[PDB]
């Protein structure tokens, strides 16, 4: 009977940064997405294996919301099978992803004047990661042939870039707030159902 | 046009302090990780520290404890502050612009844009 904390995920004041994207368990509760699909507030809701219309009719079990914040033309990337710095080094979607990937334009909030560095992106990786894996490793990266052994040098750097984040910036440089709802579809005895 | 441009260098008695400058033009430093890179007269180029966009420097590990990198993005420069100058920071120091985008090749260096460099000697007279 109890409603599920969607106010505590999307209203939230503060979001994680992309390589150290937020994930929060919605168990026990029930949720209604009607309130979600119909505002406006969201310029970008795309679902992926279930229709967004058909939210409120199921059942889920191991329902999971990741927040972050990254910039305004990278939310292309927040899909299964996508390339880039943000889907190959900070956040990985797998290929049978279900649920809904949720973004909104967040410029007077995550921008300052002076720009805004709290927000921090994993620029350099040696591997892709694997899907829904996190990667908070702050190690000196080795860019050259030469060896960093943990100290920066030529060729050889933070692995975390942060954005700068101004409201000046047109959009594709602005932040965005993305969160990505991740179900499970009928398979164990649910906690959140819809209405 | 991309174009770094350094100041400040000249005699310096030894044990003193001293500031150099490497102001920019065509881009600004809110985006970019810039360099600094000492090259001695007989060695190759000696890597000093970076500063990076959110403020952050790193710096050479055996010459930490008497250089600092500082910005100030008002105008444009990129300020560095020697101190205890002994004999063999007689040098020519180069500023130069990180590579962190698209390299073309193989780089030693990772630098996609220089300075000219200021000559710093440090001696009697
Ligand atoms: C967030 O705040 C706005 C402010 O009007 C409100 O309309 C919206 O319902 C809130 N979000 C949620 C998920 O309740």
């Amino acid at each position: 009977t109890n409603l599920c904390p969607f106010g505590e995920v999307f209203n939230a004041t503060r979001f994680a940064s992309v390589y150290a994207w937020n994930r929060k368990r919605i168990s026990n509760c029930v949720a209604d997405y009607s309130v979600l699909y119909n505002s406006a507030s969201f310029s970008t809701f795309k679902c992926y294996g279930v229709s967004p219309t058909k939210l409120n009719d199921l059942c889920f079990t191991n329902v999971y919301a990741d927040s972050f914040v990254i910039r305004g033309d990278e939310v292309r990337q927040i899909a299964p099978g996508q390339t880039g710095k943000i889907a190959d080094y900070n956040y990985k979607l797998p290929d049978d992803f279900t649920g809904c990937v949720i973004a909104w334009n967040s410029n007077n909030l995550d921008s300052k004047v002076g720009g805004n560095y709290n927000y921090l992106y994993r620029l350099f990786r040696k591997s892709n990661l694997k899907p829904f894996e996190r990667d908070i490793s702050t190690e000196i990266y080795q860019a050259g042939s030469t060896p960093c052994n943990g100290v920066e040098g030529f060729n050889c750097y933070f692995p975390l870039q942060s954005y700068g984040f101004q409201p000046t910036y047109g959009v594709g440089y602005q932040p965005y707030r993305v969160v990505v709802l991740s179900f499970e579809l009928l398979h164990a005895p649910a906690t959140v159902c819809g209405p | 046009e991309v174009q770094l441009v350094e100041s400040g260098g000249g005699l310096v008695q030894p044990g003193g302090s001293l500031r150099l400058s490497c102001a920019a033009s065509g881009f600004t430093f809110d985006d970019y990780a810039m360099s600094w890179v000492r090259q001695a007269p007989g060695k190759g180029l000696e890597w000093i520290g970076r500063m990076y966009n959110n403020g952050r420097t790193s710096y050479n590990p055996s010459l930490k404890s008497l250089v600092t990198i500082s910005r100030d993005n008002s105008k444009n420069t990129l300020y560095l502050q020697m101190n205890s100058l002994r004999a063999e920071d007689t040098a020519t120091y180069y500023c130069a612009r990180d590579n962190l985008g698209y390299r073309p090749s193989e780089n030693l260096y990772g630098m996609d844009v220089w300075g000219q460099g200021t000559t710093v000697t440090v001696s009697s007279s």
